[PDB]
């Protein structure tokens, strides 16, 4: 059951990859200015 | 250009690639690929694929001597149902094959790449600058696809009643539809061909009346379609020519003197015919069919004196035996 | 006991229609609601009032 | 000048309707083929023709109202009021259908008289006339479906009925009997009608999403005026959009515009080609290879012979009240049916 | 039928991924408009 | 019947309230 | 005036629009 | 003036688009519009009751929110009875009531009340892009829902309880003393599989799991209103969204659209939370429920073509399923998800046990099976199910039509090309071509 | 304009139910009433046989 | 059925639930009587 997770291996793929990709964002995401704007969206990129 | 992953989303959405990807087509070319490939493989070359469930085999397969016309992918087997039916939850690949499990996998991946179409179109509307509802006026038959293939086979309990991925399939799946259903009857069938009737109409109307008034900027040794060219600032046809050719052939008040309100309905008409149609193929996926005017008029005597639709019922009737093949 | 409540809330009908009426019609109009502020105060009191006596005799009915 | 400048000069006046000498066929013939049309959904049965009840005074609503064809005893009269079969009697030629055949003749000729009118008022505005002949399509439809197909049959019995649920039945009718939707022919069409439907709403949206932002207003309808010499909207951004997206885009308005006029005027055409086909029973209803390996092997089925089984059904249980002249009598065990196949 | 699955849920993942931290970069400012 | 006079009678007071409110406010000269 | 193409046009559709309504009103009342 | 195109640029079929920059009017709008929903509730509830005939069931009757109060436990006896409509005559009045109060509080902060918040009462108003006290608003409104999500599970373990078609014996007014709190029941409902034989969350079959789950939910909800309210969004969040009106609009439709999805498929699927002697048999309950019936009638008597065990291997109207058990035969075989109260003593491990089915079957369970029969929204009268279905599935695919609209408008107004093509530095002539 | 269209207008609709109430419709166009559409000696559907003695033939089936 | 002392409120309860489409066509009726401006 839970998200077609029938072995536990399956959960490797399901957490690892995401993680590994989000170390990647945040690589980016330490880059950008994280102060507010007030505005619609942010234009500093 | 600052991290990996920022030349990563750069590239993803860039404009420079001949095809535009951006995170929408991230889901949708791999989605539409596997789709394309499986519903190639198995036109080509699938086994015949037990659809009543009932142990006799339907095929629909080039290779199982079958022609354009008559070949399609069988849908999944009423043993199946709605099931989740992937690869890996069959038995051998051979029993996948059997109860129509490459039905399943096409559907699926072809309406998540309808989806990441629709959101692809929006995205590089974004990315250009300019409005972003091609992609709403893309939802109407992207709504009739999963109508037909999802939908359906949710309110009548199985992905066997959904429509065979061909032609003679198609057909099958219209006539059965209008046995159980009387979806001629149905008033957003009609709402649905009014909206491609007057589309087809509508098309040809305002061809018609650009081509004739076109603006002569060519000789008559070459074609007119030269006389624009692309990128140029001016307009290629004479509105007011048009408005008034339009407004003669009908009474005066009849027309459409505004162009963008022209297109807004042009982009309208279909689009909003095309939703209504599958809002009623979704309605009577649970069972809300259409009029039925069956013996509506009856004589001093009571004798019910048959009318058209009798006639549709007969129809509706005679194809319904034959499609159940139970008492 | 059943007329009186049919009665009491017959006139709870007459006054909700006469208040959706005229309270629209008072308040955004510049010239009530200085002459005739109170008389919305009073209809509106009124029209409690009436639930609540017809919610006393829908009791004893 | 003479008379015949003098009315010419009176048809081509400037009034709201515009009159012209097209005029003189269009309005009486148009406006009698409607007003028959009226007056047979309204008043006329199809008791003695068809066994039905078709008619606001016999009980029906707008969906089972119909101008029902004429009794098959007709052959291919023109069933004259005057003629042999009514010999002046109202009452007899409304009886024996020949409302209809009013209303199919009156019809036509208004057709021809609306071509003719836009020809007209083409020449009379100097513009290229390129209406009338997308209307060669719907002309096309209507010879092909109401006219020749009955011609090539035993009657005007077979042609569609002017009515709602009547035309549903000449669908179901027509598939049943000639398997219409595996024609190739209706292919086409089917193609080039869908694919107009497609372009017409593909432009609409394309157009209103590549405006030039000429107004200040969030409603974007008042900044188009029809005395602009600027194209409102961007071809090249469009073009740009549908190259990247579909990786096809078109490049010039006026292919655009005549591709978006050929489309539905090619699938009317096809669709006529195919009618005329059917007309004469010369119909795709069957591939012989897979009736032979259906023969030789029971356990071979196709959805193609699916269809086949489900046209048989549609044949026998609606022959009976459908030709009601025939006097076709079937009994329970020779109608076909799912159980016991 | 277990290395399908899980070369499938790998493929998944990943592109889901792919997909959810791509729309969390901002997307908003690549448009033509962003100064 | 008499229950559809009254049921023609509340829905015609039901459909005059409404407009009603407009005209007294055009009477009225009021923000409309 | 008391003849205008526009005038005959309007009462050739009106004069059989307001017969044909009468006669489908009256139908609504038949005992069927 | 603020209400023509001249002096806002939108026009009037656009017009409510007048009120995106304007708090109070946007505030009279919302609440006239609540006043409208009160309204219909309390006058539908009014127009049910008066038209509801005792000897008819719920769902014979075309009725969809007497069934609403009927499974909260209000006028129900034991087997789906109805005792007395008079609850549901107070229901009706409380809501027709409040409407009235709800609509003069609309008419007030639309017309004559002040066009702007912030100026006269700075704690009420916002700009669209104060981040803040968005959500502040949002957790206030949060904190709401979570309170009535525990008001509704008040009513199901504390005041007269709710209406449970797995009683014993049939459904019956019960409260509910224990119900599932466990994190990993819920959680595994949330997780669950949407397709055949799991159903995600339309599958709940026990009312303790759908009090524990609305027990899960109210404490979320309040935590996550709280938290809300004490906070500010993050930097990942505030560079990812739209901080507007319209694209907060657009959020809350795509919401709602996935929840006219899922209540379909409630209303469609659930028998639980949507009880059959209410809403009617569901279309694989009606199937089941006749081939139900036909197999009886096969064991008692048995003349139809049924008299011992030699039709197939097992009794008549029965087979194996794909996993191997023992499900009812035929055209139903599709169906053999179907679990209902009336069939479930029948059932074992294996399956619908033969032995079972002729012994230990109950009157009852015979009598539903029969009246399930007679009404199948599939076929064998439109079912209310079926409404409701088709009614939330249409409202669920036109609102994220909706959402679709009003975020492509929201991303091309932030982004500022929503009016059209700026014409003087067109973004496609600086690309290079191809 | 309101003058003449208060008097002819009504009267127009006045005659167009009488065209129906008085039963001039099923004469003039020869739709069978309810209670004539079997006769005692024909209980079955009425269908025109000959085109050249269809006028006869009607009359012969709508003579009872 | 309502209760005996409601009983004779029953047609304009049968009014009630129809309500709020009126309200819609009021709104257009406001716009009809500004000029839709
Ligand atoms: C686009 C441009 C046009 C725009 C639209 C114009 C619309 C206005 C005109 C439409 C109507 C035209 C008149 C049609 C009348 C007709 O057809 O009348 C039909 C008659 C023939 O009548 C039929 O004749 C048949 C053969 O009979 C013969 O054979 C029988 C055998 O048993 C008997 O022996 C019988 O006595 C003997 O006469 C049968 O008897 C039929 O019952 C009988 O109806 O032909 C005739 O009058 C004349 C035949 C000469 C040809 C003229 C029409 C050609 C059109 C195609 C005709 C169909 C061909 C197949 C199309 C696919
Ligand atoms: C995301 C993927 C969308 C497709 C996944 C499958 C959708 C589906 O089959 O949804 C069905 C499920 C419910 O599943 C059913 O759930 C049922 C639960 O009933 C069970 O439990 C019940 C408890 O009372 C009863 O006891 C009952 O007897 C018992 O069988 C059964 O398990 C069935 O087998 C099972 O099929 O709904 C749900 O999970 C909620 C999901 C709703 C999805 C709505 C359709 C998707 C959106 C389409 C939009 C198209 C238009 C826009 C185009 C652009
Ligand atoms: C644009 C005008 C127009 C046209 C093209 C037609 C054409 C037609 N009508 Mg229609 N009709 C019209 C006006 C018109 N009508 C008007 C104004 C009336 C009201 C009086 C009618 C009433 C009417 C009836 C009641 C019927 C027709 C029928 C017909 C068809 C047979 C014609 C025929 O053989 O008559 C023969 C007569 C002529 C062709 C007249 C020609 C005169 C010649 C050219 C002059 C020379 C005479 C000679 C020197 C002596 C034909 C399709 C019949 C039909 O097919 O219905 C099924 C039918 O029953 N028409
Ligand atoms: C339920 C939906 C709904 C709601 C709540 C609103 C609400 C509002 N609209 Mg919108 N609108 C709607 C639908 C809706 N509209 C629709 C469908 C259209 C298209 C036709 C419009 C078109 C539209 C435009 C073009 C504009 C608005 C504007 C407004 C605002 C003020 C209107 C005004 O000046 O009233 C004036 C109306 C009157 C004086 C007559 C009506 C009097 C009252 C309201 C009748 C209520 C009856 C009720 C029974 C009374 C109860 C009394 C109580 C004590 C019980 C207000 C916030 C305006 C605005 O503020 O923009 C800035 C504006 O410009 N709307
Ligand atoms: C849920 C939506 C909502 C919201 C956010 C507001 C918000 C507001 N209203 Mg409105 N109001 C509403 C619903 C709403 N009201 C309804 C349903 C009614 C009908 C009863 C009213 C009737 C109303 C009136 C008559 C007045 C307000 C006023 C106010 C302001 C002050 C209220 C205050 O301090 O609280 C009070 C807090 C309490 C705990 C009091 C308990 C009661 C504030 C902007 C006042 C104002 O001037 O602002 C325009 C004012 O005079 N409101
Ligand atoms: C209507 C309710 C509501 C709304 C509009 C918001 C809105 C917001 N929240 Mg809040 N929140 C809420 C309720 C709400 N919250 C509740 C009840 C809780 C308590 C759990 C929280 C706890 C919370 C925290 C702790 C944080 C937010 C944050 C945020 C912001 C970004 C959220 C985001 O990107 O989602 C991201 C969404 C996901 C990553 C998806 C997670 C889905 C989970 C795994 C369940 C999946 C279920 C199912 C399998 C898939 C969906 C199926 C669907 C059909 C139901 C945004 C302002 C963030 C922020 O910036 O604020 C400071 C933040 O850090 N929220
Ligand atoms: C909570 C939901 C919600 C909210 C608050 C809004 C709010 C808004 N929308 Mg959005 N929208 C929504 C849902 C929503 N919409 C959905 C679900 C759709 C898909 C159909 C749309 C599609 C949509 C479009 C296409 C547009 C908007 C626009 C607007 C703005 C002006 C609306 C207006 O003036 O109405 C005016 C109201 C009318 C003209 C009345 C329409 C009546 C409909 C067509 C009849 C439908 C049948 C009816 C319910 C049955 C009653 C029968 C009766 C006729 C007898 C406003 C910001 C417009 C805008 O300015 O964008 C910012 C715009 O262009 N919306
Ligand atoms: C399939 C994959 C699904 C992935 C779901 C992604 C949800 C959003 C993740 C962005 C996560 C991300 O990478 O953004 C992290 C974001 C920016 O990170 P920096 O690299 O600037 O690091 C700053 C430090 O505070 C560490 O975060 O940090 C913040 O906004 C403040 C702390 C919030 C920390 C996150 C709390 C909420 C996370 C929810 C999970
Ligand atoms: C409510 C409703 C819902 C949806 C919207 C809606 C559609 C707008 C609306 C409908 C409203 C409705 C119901 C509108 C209906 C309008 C109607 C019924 C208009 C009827 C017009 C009749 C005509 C023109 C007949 C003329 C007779 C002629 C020419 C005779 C010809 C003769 C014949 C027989 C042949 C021999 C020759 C002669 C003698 C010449
Ligand atoms: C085509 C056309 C023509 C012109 C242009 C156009 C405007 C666009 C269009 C209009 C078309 C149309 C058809 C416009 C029609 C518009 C109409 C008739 C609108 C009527 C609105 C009535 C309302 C809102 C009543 C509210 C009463 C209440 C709440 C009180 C109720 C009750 C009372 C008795 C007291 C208490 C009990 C209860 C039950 C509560
Ligand atoms: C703002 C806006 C601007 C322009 C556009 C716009 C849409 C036109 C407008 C919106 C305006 C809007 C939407 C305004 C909102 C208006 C609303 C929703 C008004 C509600 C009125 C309900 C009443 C009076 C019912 C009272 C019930 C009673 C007395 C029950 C009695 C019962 C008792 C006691 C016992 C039993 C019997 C009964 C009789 C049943
Ligand atoms: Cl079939
Ligand atoms: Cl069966
Ligand atoms: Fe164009
Ligand atoms: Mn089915
Ligand atoms: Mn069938």
């Amino acid at each position: 059951e839970a998200l077609g997770v029938d072995d536990g291996r399956l959960l490797v793929p399901l957490v690892l990859i995401p993680v590994f990709i989000a170390i990647l964002f945040s690589n980016f995401a330490s880059t950008q200015d994280n102060e507010d704007f007030f505005d619609t969206y942010d234009q500093r990129r | 250009s600052a991290s990996l992953w920022e030349r990563f989303c750069s590239w993803i959405t860039s404009t420079d690639n001949r095809l535009y990807i951006g995170w929408f087509g991230v889901l949708m070319i791999p989605t539409l690929l596997t789709a394309t490939t499986v519903y190639i493989i198995a036109f080509i070359a699938a086994p015949p694929v037990d659809i009543d469930g009932i142990r006799e085999p339907v095929a629909g397969s080039l290779l199982y001597g079958n022609n354009i016309i008559t070949g399609a992918v069988i849908p999944s087997s009423a043993s199946i149902g709605i099931h989740f039916y992937p690869i890996w939850e069959a038995a051998s690949l051979d029993e996948w094959l059997y109860n129509g499990g490459p039905y399943q996998l096409i559907v699926d991946h072809f309406l998540l790449g309808v989806c990441g179409w629709i959101g692809r179109e929006w995205e590089f509307s974004y990315r250009l600058g300019m409005r972003p509802w091609i992609s709403v006026a893309f939802t109407a038959p992207v709504a009739a696809a999963s109508a037909v293939f999802l939908v359906y086979p949710i309110g009548q309990g199985s992905f066997s009643d959904g429509m065979p991925l061909g032609i003679s399939g198609t057909f099958n799946f219209m006539l059965v539809f209008q046995a159980e259903h009387n979806i001629l009857m149905h008033p957003f069938h009609q709402l649905g061909v009014a909206g491609v009737f007057g589309g087809s109409l509508f098309s040809a109307m305002h061809g018609s009346l650009v081509t004739s008034s076109l603006i002569r900027e060519t000789t008559e040794n070459e074609s007119a379609n030269y006389g624009y060219k692309f990128g140029q600032e001016e307009e290629t046809y004479n509105i007011v020519a048009a408005h008034g050719y339009f407004g003669r052939l009908i009474f005066q008040y009849a027309s459409f003197n505004n162009s963008r309100a022209l297109h807004f309905f042009l982009g309208l008409w279909p689009v909003v015919g095309i939703w209504f149609t599958a809002l009623g193929i979704m309605t009577m996926a649970f069972n809300l069919n259409g009029f039925n005017f069956n013996q509506s008029v009856v004589d001093s005597q009571g004798r019910v004196i048959n009318t058209w639709a009798d006639i549709l019922n007969r129809a509706n009737l005679g194809m319904e035996v034959m499609h159940e093949r139970n008492a | 006991m059943v007329a009186i409540l049919q009665l009491l809330v017959s006139m709870l009908i007459l006054l909700s229609f006469a208040l959706v009426v005229s309270v629209p019609v008072i308040l955004v109009s510049p010239g009530e609601w200085e002459k005739s502020k109170g008389l919305v105060y009073t209809g509106a009191g009124l029209w409690f009032g009436l639930v609540i006596m017809t919610a006393a005799f829908n009791s004893f009915v | 000048r003479g008379w015949f400048d003098l009315m010419d000069d009176w048809l081509k006046r400037d009034r709201f309707v515009f009159v012209g000498w097209s005029g003189l066929l269009l309005f009486p013939t148009s406006y009698l083929s409607i007003g028959g049309w009226f007056t047979g959904t309204t008043f006329v049965t199809s008791w003695y023709t068809h066994g039905l009840a078709s008619s606001y005074l016999e009980g029906c609503n707008f969906f089972t109202a119909a101008v029902s064809t004429p009794a098959n005893s007709m052959g291919h009269s023109l069933l004259l009021l005057w003629g042999p079969e009514a010999q002046g009697d109202f009452t007899r030629w409304c009886q024996i259908g020949g409302l209809w055949a009013f209303c199919a003749l009156h019809g036509s000729f208004g057709l021809i008289g609306f071509c003719l009118r836009q020809f007209e008022i083409a020449r009379l505005v100097g513009i290229r006339p390129y209406n009338a002949i997308a209307f060669s399509g719907p002309i096309a439809i209507f010879v092909s479906v109401f006219l020749m197909y009955p011609l090539g049959q035993a009657s005007w019995f077979f042609a569609p009925s002017l009515g709602v649920a009547a035309i549903f039945r000449f669908l179901l009718f027509i598939q049943g009997f000639h398997n219409f939707t595996l024609n190739p022919f209706h292919m086409m069409g089917v193609a080039g009608i869908l694919g107009a439907a497609l372009l017409c709403a593909i432009h609409g949206a394309t157009v209103q999403n590549t405006i030039f932002e000429d107004g200040d207003a969030a409603n974007t309808f008042r900044a188009f005026t029809p005395t602009q010499a600027e194209e409102t909207y961007s071809m090249v951004t469009a073009n740009r959009f549908w190259s990247q997206i579909f990786g096809v885009a078109f490049s010039n308005k006026r292919w655009l515009h005549f591709f978006m006029l050929f489309v539905p005027l090619a699938g009317l055409w096809t669709s006529a080609i195919g009618i005329v086909g059917l007309a004469l029973n010369l119909r795709a209803y069957d591939f012989v290879s897979q009736e032979l390996r259906a023969a030789e092997d029971p356990e071979f089925e196709t959805f193609y012979t699916k269809n086949i089984l489900l046209n048989e059904g549609i044949r026998s249980w609606m022959a009976a009240q459908d030709q009601p002249h025939e006097n076709f009598i079937f009994p329970e065990e020779v109608l076909p049916r799912g159980n016991a196949l | 039928m277990f290395t399908l699955k899980i070369v499938v849920y790998t493929t998944v993942t990943l592109f889901v991924s792919l997909f959810t931290f791509g729309f969390l970069s901002n997307d908003a400012s690549r448009n033509p408009n962003r100064k | 019947n008499l229950q559809t006079v009254a049921q023609l009678i509340s829905l015609f007071l039901i459909l005059t309230s409404g407009p009603a409110i407009i005209v007294l406010i055009a009477l009225r000269r009021g923000n409309l | 005036p008391i003849f205008t193409f526009r005038w005959l046009a309007i009462h050739g559709l009106a004069v059989p629009t307001v017969f044909f309504l009468g006669a489908i009103t009256s139908m609504q009342f038949i005992q069927r | 003036a603020g209400r023509d195109i001249e002096s806002t640029g939108f026009a009037w079929w656009s017009g409510n688009s007048r009120l995106i920059n304007v708090s109070g009017k946007l505030l009279g709008a919302h609440v006239a519009h609540a006043g409208l929903m009160v309204f219909w509730c309390g006058a539908m509830t009014l127009f049910e009751v008066a038209h509801y005939i005792p000897e008819k069931p719920l769902y014979e009757q075309g009725l969809i929110l007497l069934p609403h109060l009927a499974t909260l436990g209000w006028g129900v006896g034991p087997g789906g009875e109805i005792v007395d409509i008079y609850p549901y005559f107070v229901v009706g009045i409380l809501h027709i009531i409040s409407s009235a109060v709800l609509g003069f509080g609309g008419v007030y902060h639309s017309l004559i009340g002040p066009d702007t918040l912030e100026e006269s009462f700075p704690a009420f108003g916002y700009d669209w892009r104060d981040k803040n006290k968005i959500t502040t608003i949002l957790g206030i409104h949060l904190v709401i829902l979570g309170f009535g999500a525990l008001l509704l599970v008040v009513k199901a373990m504390y005041v007269g309880g709710l209406y449970d078609t797995w009683a014993p014996g049939g459904g019956d007014v019960r409260i509910i003393d224990n119900p599932t709190l466990n994190p990993v029941v819920i959680i595994g409902y949330v997780l669950k599989s949407p397709w055949g034989g799991d159903g995600w969350i339309v599958s709940v079959n026990n009312m303790e799991d759908i009090v524990g789950g609305h027990i899960w939910i109210g404490f979320t909800c309040i935590a996550g209103g709280f938290w809300h309210i004490l906070t500010k969004p993050f930097a990942w969040a505030r560079r990812a969204y739209v901080w507007s009106g319209e694209a907060y609009l657009s959020y809350s439709l795509v919401a709602v659209s996935l929840m006219g999805f899922i209540a379909s498929q409630y209303s469609w699927y659930n028998n639980t939370a949507y009880p059959s002697e209410f809403y009617g048999p569901t279309g694989p309950e009606a199937s089941q429920s006749q081939a139900f019936t036909f197999l009886v009638r096969d064991q008692r008597l048995g003349a139809s073509v049924a008299s011992a065990q030699g039709p197939t291997g097992l009794g008549k109207y029965l087979m194996r399923s794909p996993s191997g058990e023992i499900i009812l035969g035929g055209e139903t075989q599709r169906f053999w998800d179907l679990r209902a109260p009336w069939i479930e003593p029948l059932r074992g491990p294996n399956g619908l046990d033969l032995n079972k089915i002729k012994n230990d079957i109950q009157p009852w369970q015979e009598r539903r099976a029969a009246e399930y029969m007679t009404h199948a929204p599939l076929g064998s009268f439109v079912s209310p199910r079926s409404w409701l279905t088709c009614a939330h599935f249409l409202l669920g695919f036109v609102f994220y039509i909706g959402h679709l609209w009003h975020a492509g408008r929201a991303r091309a107004a932030a982004a500022g090309f929503e009016k059209g093509i700026n014409r003087e530095n067109e973004p496609t002539l600086s690309l290079r071509p191809i | 304009y309101w003058i003449i269209h208060s008097i002819t207008i009504p009267a127009l609709f006045v005659a167009g139910w009488l065209f129906v109430s008085t039963g001039l419709a099923y004469d003039i166009f020869g739709t069978p009433r309810p209670n004539e559409y079997f006769t005692q000696e024909r209980q079955q559907v009425p269908l025109v046989n000959d085109r050249f003695s269809a006028k006869q033939e009607l009359e012969d089936l709508t003579k009872g | 059925k309502l209760p005996e002392a409601y009983a004779v409120f029953k047609p304009i309860i049968d009014v009630a639930p129809v309500i709020p489409v009126f309200f819609l066509l009021l709104a257009f009726v406001w716009q009809a009587a500004v000029g839709f401006r």
